[PDB]
């Protein structure tokens, strides 16, 4: 599933 | 890494926006060392 | 706290090489700091973890259990909790019982 | 005391079955005690020692190293010894320096 650098 | 002028008075909404920035998205030092003591305190043996 | 089983730990020089385990680049380097020649630590490549071999010669400290024989003390009755009184969970945290 | 190499001991959950090691029947006992299933002890029937098999599952501290950044300290000059003063070795073994 897509990827998202932590915030 | 850097911080703004007094971080102790800026609201952590603003402050987020400010390191948001200058941030990779990378966990970094203070983040890793405390996820490193979680599992290795909190984890039954063997679960890296 | 139980006097029945009080835990202590005893000082033993490991006899054999032990089984690698994996742990932090932190905690691997400070495991290297204490025992020098007696432990190696390695990068594992992919995970960018650290295994640490334990070597024959190094010390551990191995818990073990006394039996004390003092059983009983006048305890404060049991459920008594300073946030009946009104006192902060803040100040319960932070301050000696 | 070497702020440079603090030493502090880390809790870890045994992974693999250790290597037996003897000691007295009264520390096996402290370790069976303390332990329960995770170790066994047998007597060793020559001898009357035991051996004590640490196993899966149990806990041990492996001791690790801090460095500290708090390097230098007022200290009362190098050399001093109550017993220069006429302090007795009896008074300066029993009580705090
Ligand atoms: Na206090
Ligand atoms: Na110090
Ligand atoms: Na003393
Ligand atoms: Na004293």
């Amino acid at each position: 599933i897509a990827d998202e650098p932590v915030k | 890494g850097t911080t703004p002028e007094k971080p102790e008075e800026t609201p952590l909404e603003e402050l987020a926006e400010t390191f948001q920035d200058t941030f990779s998205g990378a966990l970094g030092k203070q983040s890793s060392s405390l996820l490193s003591r979680l599992i290795s305190s909190k984890m039954p043996g063997g679960f890296t | 706290y139980n006097p029945e089983k009080k835990e202590m730990i005893q000082e033993v020089i490991v006899e054999e090489d032990l089984e690698p385990f994996e742990a932090s680049k932190e905690t691997a380097e400070q495991f290297k700091h204490q025992h020098g020649d007696k432990v190696d630590i390695f990068e594992i490549p992919e995970t960018g973890e650290y295994s640490v071999k334990l070597l024959k010669g190094a010390t551990l400290y191995i818990p073990k259990a006394l039996r004390f024989d003092r059983l009983v003390a006048g305890q404060i009755p049991t459920g008594w909790n300073a946030k009946t009184y009104g006192i902060s969970d803040d100040i319960i945290s932070q301050v000696d019982p």
